[PDB]
C-alpha cells in the first residue's frame, strides 16, 4: 500500500495518482 | 516534492496538492 511504496520507499507521481479519487 | 520519501503528514500534504478538486484516499495499510 502507499506506505510501502512512498514512506518505506521513495513515492513517484505514478502512485500517489492512483490514490486520487 | 513527489520523488522522495513521504510519512505521515508529508504523505498526506502531497496527495492533497497532487489529487487537486478530486480528493484522495489515504489508506495506509
Amino acid at each position: 500500500g502507499i506506505v510501502e511504496q512512498c514512506x518505506a520507499s521513495v513515492c513517484s507521481l505514478y502512485q500517489l495518482e492512483n490514490y486520487c479519487n | 516534492f513527489v520523488n522522495q520519501h513521504l510519512x505521515g503528514s508529508h504523505l498526506v500534504e502531497a496527495l492533497y496538492l497532487v489529487c487537486g478538486e478530486r480528493g484522495f484516499f489515504y489508506t495506509p495499510k
